[PDB]
């Protein structure tokens, strides 16, 4: 009860079952951005 | 990644030449 609201928001959000989706999406964003850089490199080499 | 690797390999390939002088 004397917990700050954010803790209960996290608790109910977990109760909804929406944690794994969140974690995997944020993890995937970094890797995809790195692929974006790679694609830039690819286009450079193609022009050469 | 595989495509990038293949492109880099290709670019290393094409740089050969044979000028017998």
């Amino acid at each position: 009860a004397t917990a700050p609201d954010s803790q209960r928001l996290k608790l109910l959000r977990e109760v909804a079952g929406t944690r794994v989706y969140d974690e995997r999406k944020e993890e995937s964003i970094s890797l995809m951005k790195e692929t974006e850089g790679k694609r830039e490199k690819i286009n450079e080499l193609l022009k050469y | 990644k595989y495509l990038l690797a293949d492109c880099n390999e290709a670019f290393i390939k094409i740089k050969m030449a044979f000028r017998p002088g």
